[PDB]
């Protein structure tokens, strides 16, 4: 999955 | 050309290429079945006769004009299907005498509302209604449900729906399942606020989501009788949710979601208003996803946005979604989750690794990731150590690699299902603590493995020459060994089975020769209880609790 | 070929009672610590001697006095140190390799070796010189282990590589990579290097390593095992490879380490014919799926594989690829894979095998604008025609068609690749036989093989004229007279035509539910 983006 | 018929009085004329009612009907007859003829036209006299009928089926006919008092005599008839006809319109007439009415479906006919007069107040009895259509049910106006009170099953098919007067819905005091088919939006708040007081289970039908707004109802504070809530065919935007999850404000008391084949043209990035991850959901305890299909499924988000939303639920299914990881940190978020079905999707060891962390499910109870990918019961029994109030494991339709002698599982784990998993030994990987054992269908040759505990045994559709030891689980409760290869068992295998309650032995190569089958003949006899399935004889099949031996 | 094997027997001599005439002897694995003349004198024919894992010290070549013949002497990890300078001039295959010897043992002697081709060797130290004496022989493996090996004052060791087809380099297996020696290879044509553990503040010290051993003269093949790195450092590696002679680049057992992030890279024109990934483990959980298979998908190869890793998908080219080759084995890649892909044109081969793919209609649409596929395998899958949707657009090119072992049913002949020459259905589920097997008239072989047909619908067999190859074995066939007369008049008519679950002919393959009897058996008047 993935992080947002920050 | 023909009309059938029974005994009870359940008359059968189905497909027999009719253009009009069957003549001659008896008052005997309890259950006409004319369905899919060519019987465009019903007259004056045409059910006259049949005064009884409990049932009349004409669904998927050629029924395009039916007499006003076609149904005048009918007045016991508690279930009518018109559904599927060219019913261009109908008539307040039809149903007015049929006081004893407790279905009716009236789905899938071009009529473009329900006419200008009530079809139903005087029902008292109506139980189910079905109505409207998926190319022309345009308009819903408030008398349409005049004189309802309650209903088990309400099903309105609006998908065209071009306008819905305000307050339809809203007379009727109690709907158990309310089944919607819209194709959009524009309506749901409206109609949603109409049932709030109303219905108890929802399903929404259909629906593209994309962009739907919440916003406050009117209404006025009223608490709501809905306990489920279900999407089945709809398209969602990953907006839809922050709104959608707005509507739980009004339904305090929903306690299950379901999402079913719905398309999620997203990637996960949820952003829930705050006041609703301080709810963490209400009193809904089970959330129920099958078959979401997610376009561009890898890029899926943390989904760490609603890490808060779900520290309160106990049973989550997230089956055939393409599921390949349950990031840690949601893990150990699910603080309160004790089912947890990963059915049908990608996880493998690797990915099982990260989801099943240190802390992860804390209170899990079951786990169920049949059909999978694993390969290995050594790394998978092993990882899961993490867990330590499972007492039921699933890995079952899962290709697994030859189980070893040596692995670790679960201290309390009671249950495993290793079904149709494609093994053929058992070592003693599987653990002592084992109360249930699904080794069926499988190539097992012989089961030949220590489980004191062990009560049931489900090992069917394999290729067991031979019956396991009855030593092998002195509190046996039950075996389901069917489909197996066995010719005859041991003469006195049921002696310290003193405790078996229920057996299978059924589908099976014997051998009842009457020089050796001695034991399996009568013990089969004095317990019938004690068993389902009728052992056939190989050959002859003469079932094996018949003829005994001098 | 005479051999006698004593590994593992616990040894500690040499077996004085073995047949004098044996050829090849192995006493490996034991605790043989001294090797003396009278230990060996008497095997006069022997020319195999498997010596790897013992406890030796010193090796005296004069030892071997009366083994005129000895042409493969394998003493890899021992604790050798001292060695006569003279090896036998018999010796065809020499291995030193892990051993405890300070510097490169290799004396001026060892010109005489004309014969050999294997040497094995290991050191803790290098000077540029070490190995000329076997500079002019026509050597196939040199492997060379710097496990012994640690940094020191600064002041480069150099290594001038022989000209050997195989160049083998195993490092320290448990530490990150630190060898600062530089190694010079003329004609190279296979560089291998095992044990690769990188971050980011050692990644420049394996390329600069690699930079020399790697200018080129003409071609070679590259190939990484072991290597344990960082993501930002392979999408390192890869583009130091690129500008460089490297036609075929291997990887083995790769592990993706501490984050994966959008790394930059372009590729430019290269010789590189060939990547192949296999075995991948990923011990990042959270990242950009792009920002790792885009590395790939943006590659401009003919031929990408990669295989055994835990990869849920591969992204399609943003521009025409060159792919011609795919082979994406045993990972868990889904039917969306390349869905609408309309910039795989050039794609002859792809393969699909051991993974999740579900949906056969979807797998079909994927097709769709791959203008070059002729084989396609996504045998070993998940795959079912019982889709809602059965629509059918497969690319009019495919000619090999392995759909082997998945959970098939037999609406999979509503929806099959016009001209189709080779069809392998073999272990699915398929009785459910429809009208339109006489609609795809061009295969040459097919495989009902392991399946669960009872029978065969009258008048199919009849217009498939190209056949000349068909499995009919492992299914369960209903042999009621009525109806198993086609089928029977059909395998003797065509004995020749029927295969079995070996290869060869045979019409005999082809049984009965009930007695086993062959098919071609039965006369039904
Ligand atoms: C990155 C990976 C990780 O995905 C996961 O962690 C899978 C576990 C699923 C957890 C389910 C939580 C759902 C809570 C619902 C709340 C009800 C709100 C009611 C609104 C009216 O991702 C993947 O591997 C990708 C494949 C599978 C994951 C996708 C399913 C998650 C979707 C949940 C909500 C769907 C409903 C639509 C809202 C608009
Ligand atoms: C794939 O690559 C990894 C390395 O990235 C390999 O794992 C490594 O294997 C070596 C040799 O087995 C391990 O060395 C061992 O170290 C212990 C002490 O830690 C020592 O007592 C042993 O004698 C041995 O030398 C090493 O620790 C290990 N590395 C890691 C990070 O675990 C592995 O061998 C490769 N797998 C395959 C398929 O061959
Ligand atoms: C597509 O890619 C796969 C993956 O690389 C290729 O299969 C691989 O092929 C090699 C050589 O056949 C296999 O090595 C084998 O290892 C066993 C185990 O010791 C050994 O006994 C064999 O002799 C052989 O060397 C390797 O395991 C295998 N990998 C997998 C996961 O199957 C395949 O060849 C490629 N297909 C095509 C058509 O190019
Ligand atoms: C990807 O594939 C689709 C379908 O294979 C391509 O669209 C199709 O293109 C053909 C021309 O090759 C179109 O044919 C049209 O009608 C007749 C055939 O009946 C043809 O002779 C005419 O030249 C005319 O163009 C056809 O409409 C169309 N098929 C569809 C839409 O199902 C599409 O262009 C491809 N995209 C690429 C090449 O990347
Ligand atoms: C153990 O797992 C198997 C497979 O998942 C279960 O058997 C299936 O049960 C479903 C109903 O839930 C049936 O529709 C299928 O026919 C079964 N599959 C086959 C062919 O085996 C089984 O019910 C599980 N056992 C327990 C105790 O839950
Ligand atoms: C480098 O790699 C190529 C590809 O593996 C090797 O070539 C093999 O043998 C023939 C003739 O050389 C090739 O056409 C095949 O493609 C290769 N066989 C395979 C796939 O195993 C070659 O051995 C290596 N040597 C070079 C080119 O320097
Ligand atoms: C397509 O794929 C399958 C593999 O999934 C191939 O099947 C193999 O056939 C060979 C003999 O020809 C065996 O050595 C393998 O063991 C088989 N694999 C198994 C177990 O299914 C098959 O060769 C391919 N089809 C064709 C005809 O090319
Ligand atoms: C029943 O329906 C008719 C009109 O369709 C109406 O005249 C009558 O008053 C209704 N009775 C009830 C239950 O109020
Ligand atoms: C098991 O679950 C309970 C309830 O959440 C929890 O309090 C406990 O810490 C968990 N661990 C065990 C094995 O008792
Ligand atoms: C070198 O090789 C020849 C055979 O090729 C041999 O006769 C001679 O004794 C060898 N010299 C030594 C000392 O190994
Ligand atoms: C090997 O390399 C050297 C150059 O460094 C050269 O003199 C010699 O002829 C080469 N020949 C081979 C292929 O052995
Ligand atoms: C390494 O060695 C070669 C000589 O054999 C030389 O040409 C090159 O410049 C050297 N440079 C380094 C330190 O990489």
């Amino acid at each position: 999955c993935s992080k947002k983006k920050k | 050309e023909s009309l059938s018929c029974d005994a009870s009085g359940v008359c059968d004329g189905r497909s027999r290429s009719f253009t009009s009612i069957p003549s001659g009907l008896t008052a005997a007859m309890k259950s006409l079945d004319l369905s899919f003829n060519k019987i465009t036209y019903i007259g004056h006299g045409d059910l006259r006769a049949c005064a009884n009928l409990q049932v009349l089926i004409l669904k998927s006919s050629r029924i395009n004009t039916i007499e006003g008092d076609a149904f005048y005599s009918l007045g016991s008839l508690e279930h009518l299907d018109l559904s599927d006809n060219h019913l261009s319109s109908l008539s307040s007439s039809w149903f007015g005498p049929l006081s004893s009415l407790k279905y009716l479906n009236l789905m899938g006919n071009p009529y473009q509302t329900l006419g200008v007069t009530s079809l139903f107040p005087n029902l008292t009895n109506l139980q189910t209604l079905r109505i409207g259509n998926v190319e022309t049910f345009s308009e819903i106006r408030r008398i349409d449900f005049a004189g309802l009170t309650s209903l088990n099953e309400l099903e309105i098919k609006a998908l065209s729906l071009r306008n819905y007067q305000s307050q339809s819905l809203k007379s009727i005091r109690d709907i158990h399942h309310l089944t919607l088919h819209l194709s959009e939006s524009a309506f749901l708040l409206e109609i949603f606020a109409d049932i709030l007081s109303s219905v108890r289970y929802l399903e929404l039908r259909d629906t593209n989501l994309a962009r739907f707004q919440f916003s406050p109802l009117p209404v006025d504070e009223v608490s709501s009788p809905m306990k489920k809530l279900a999407f089945r065919g709809s398209v969602l935007t990953d907006e839809s949710f922050n709104e959608l999850l707005k509507l739980l404000r009004y339904i305090l008391e929903l306690s299950e979601v379901e999402f079913d084949d719905c398309t999620l043209n997203g990637l996960g990035d949820f952003n829930p208003s705050e006041s609703d991850v301080v709810s963490e959901l209400g009193k809904v305890e089970t959330v129920t996803i099958r078959r979401l299909h997610i376009p561009q499924f890898y890029l899926f988000y943390d989904l760490s946005t609603v890490y808060s939303l779900l520290e309160k639920v106990k049973r989550i299914t997230v089956e055939n979604s393409k599921v390949f990881l349950v990031p840690c940190s949601f893990s150990q978020h699910l603080k309160s989750l004790e089912f947890l079905d990963l059915s049908e999707n990608l996880m493998v060891e690797e990915y099982l690794k990260n989801s099943a962390c240190k802390g992860a499910w804390p209170s899990l109870q079951t786990l169920v990731l049949s059909q999978n990918h694993l390969r290995s019961m050594q790394k998978t029994g092993e990882i899961l150590l993490t867990l330590k109030n499972l007492t039921s494991l699933d890995i079952s339709r899962n290709t697994f690699h030859p189980m070893p002698d040596s692995c670790q599982w679960p201290e309390k784990m009671r249950f495993l299902n290793l079904s149709s998993t494609g093994i053929r030994v058992v070592k003693t990987c599987i653990p002592q603590t084992l109360e249930v054992l699904d080794v069926s269908n499988n190539n097992l040759d012989s089961f030949s493995l220590f489980l004191p505990r062990l009560q049931e045994l489900y090992i069917s559709r394999n290729k067991l020459k031979t019956l396991p030891d009855a030593s092998l689980f002195p509190v046996l409760l039950v075996m389901k060994i069917a489909s197996n290869q066995l010719k005859s068992v041991p003469d006195g295998i049921f002696d310290r089975l003193t405790s078996l309650q229920k057996i299978w032995l059924h589908t099976n190569p014997w051998d009842c020769s009457c020089p050796r089958i001695d034991y399996l003949s009568r013990w089969l006899n004095k317990n019938s209880q004690k068993e389902q399935g009728s052992a056939k004889c190989s050959g002859s099949g003469k079932p094996v609790r018949s003829i005994i031996c001098p | 070929e005479s051999m006698v094997d004593y590994s593992n027997r616990n040894l500690t001599h040499v077996p004085k009672d073995l047949p004098p005439r044996t050829k090849a002897l192995s006493l490996s694995q034991n605790s043989i610590s001294e090797l003396r003349m009278p230990d060996i004198s008497f095997l006069s024919e022997l020319r195999v001697l498997r010596l790897s894992h013992n406890r030796i010290r010193s090796l005296d070549f004069h030892v071997f006095l009366f083994n005129q013949d000895l042409e493969y002497l394998d003493v890899s990890h021992n604790r050798l140190q001292n060695i006569s300078c003279c090896p036998m001039a018999s010796l065809r295959h020499l291995d030193l390799s892990f051993n405890d010897f300070d510097v490169l043992p290799v004396c001026k002697e060892f010109g005489n070796l004309t014969k050999l081709t294997f040497l094995g060797l290991s050191a803790a130290k290098f000077r540029q010189l070490d190995l000329l004496p076997v500079a002019h022989l026509h050597l196939s493996c040199i492997l060379l282990d710097l496990v012994s090996y640690h940094i020191k004052g600064g002041e480069t060791e150099s290594l001038q590589i022989p000209n050997t087809t195989v160049l083998h380099l195993v490092f320290h297996p448990n530490s990150l990579f630190s060898v600062q020696v530089n190694m010079s290879v003329n004609a190279l044509g296979h560089l291998q290097l095992s044990n690769i553990k990188l971050n980011d503040e050692n990644c420049q010290r394996l390329m600069t390593f690699l930079s020399e051993l790697t200018r080129g003269p003409t071609l070679l093949n590259v190939t990484l095992q072991h290597i344990e790195t960082t993501w930002k450092c392979s999408v390192k590696l890869f583009q130091f490879f690129w500008p460089r002679p490297v036609e075929y680049l291997n990887i083995y057992n790769l592990t993706i380490t501490e984050r994966i992030d959008r790394e930059e890279f372009t590729y430019s024109e290269t010789a590189l014919k060939s990547l192949m990934i296999e075995h991948v483990k990923n011990q990042v959980f959270l990242f950009s799926k792009e920002a790792l298979y885009s590395v790939f998908a943006e590659m401009n190869i003919k031929m990408l594989s990669i295989s055994d890793t835990p990869f849920i998908h591969m992204v399609c080219p943003p521009s025409p690829s060159s792919f011609t080759f795919l082979n994406f084995t045993q990972n868990v890649f889904t039917d969306s894979v390349f869905q609408g892909c309309s910039t795989l044109k050039r794609l002859q081969t792809l393969i699909l095998q051991r993974n999740g793919l579900k949906n056969f209609f979807k797998v079909a649409l994927m097709t769709k604008n791959m203008s070059s596929l002729e084989t396609l395998d996504v045998s070993l899958n998940s795959l079912n025609s019982h889709a809602y949707d059965r629509t059918c657009a497969w690319a009019e090119s495919i000619l090999v068609l392995n759909l082997s072992s998945n959970m098939l049913t037999g609406s999979v002949f509503r929806c099959l690749p016009p001209k189709v020459k080779v069809l392998d259905l073999h272990n699915n589920r398929i009785m459910s036989i429809p009208k339109d097997v006489t609609h795809l008239q061009a295969l040459q072989e097919l495989n009902v093989a392991s399946n669960q047909l009872k029978s065969v619908p009258d008048g199919v067999f009849d217009r498939l004229t190209s056949l000349q190859y068909i499995w009919l074995h492992d299914n369960p066939w209903d042999c009621t007279c009525p109806g198993i007369r086609y089928l029977s008049e059909w395998i003797n008519k065509h004995s020749g035509v029927v295969r079995n679950s070996a290869g060869s002919v045979a019409p005999d393959s082809a049984k009965c539910s009930g007695s086993g009897k062959p098919v071609r058996s039965i006369i039904c008047p």
